[PDB]
């Protein structure tokens, strides 16, 4: 999930993105 | 401020910022 | 912190205050 | 939404939760 992705790896535009409504 | 590590408050700030008038979901346990 | 207007990020930290492990949605064009 | 009801009046932690997952 998230915090896998942005917290414990280096985060990205695209990822966050995906959490966006 | 998004190539980075970023951790609770931190990371919900970015969302906020990027995700701006659509909003956002903050599912940590995923 | 909750018995108060809050509004933008302020909202935001408030939620994730709250909420912690479970997350929350934040859906402000509701 | 929550907007209404903790930006433009006051919030609640009653309110809050329900914005929980
Ligand atoms: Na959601």
């Amino acid at each position: 999930g998230i915090v896998e992705q942005c917290c414990t790896s280096i985060c990205s535009l695209y990822q966050l993105e995906n959490y966006c409504n | 401020f998004v190539n980075q590590h970023l951790c609770g408050s931190h990371l919900v700030e970015a969302l906020y910022l990027v995700c701006g008038e659509r909003g956002f979901f903050y599912t940590p346990k995923t």
